[PDB]
């Protein structure tokens, strides 16, 4: 019936929406991984600046 | 977020449809039972009229 | 989290409640309808025997 096609329509709506939800999940997740690697190289930079600054000060 | 809202909306569409169907079925039961009981009363009056005719 | 679980469970409960209520109502509707049919069928014969009695 009209309820059947309405149900299939909201169904495929839920499907595409959860698909895009998991999709942006993955995208923002990759972005968070990149940002974590950024923080890690950042702490590497902190440590290297600290050691070279300390050498200079020595 | 994003998918969570859509899933909630689906769960709400199911809610509305199920609740509406339940209410409509309840109204149908009320109407049908009223029909049956009025028919039974008509049958009773016919029995009494038959009794008077027998007398 | 916390909110998603409780809301989803409550909404699914609402859907299930409405569905079972609708099924009970429709079952009672079908039974009342068949009993009403029986009442009609008996009432016709009651009318026929009444007509013979009156003749």
């Amino acid at each position: 019936d009209f309820d059947d096609i309405h149900r299939k329509r909201v169904e495929k709506d839920l499907n595409e929406l959860q698909t895009l939800i998991e999709a942006h999940f993955e995208n923002r997740k990759k972005e968070e991984e990149e940002l974590i690697s950024l923080k890690d190289r950042i702490e590497k930079r902190r440590a290297e600046r600290a050691e070279q600054q300390r050498i200079r000060n020595e | 977020m994003d998918a969570i809202k859509k899933k909630m909306q689906m769960l709400k569409l199911d809610k509305e449809n199920a609740l509406d169907r339940a209410e409509q079925a309840e109204a149908d039961k009320k109407a049908a039972e009223d029909r049956s009981k009025q028919l039974e009363d008509e049958l009773v009056s016919l029995q009494k009229k038959l009794k008077g005719t027998e007398d």
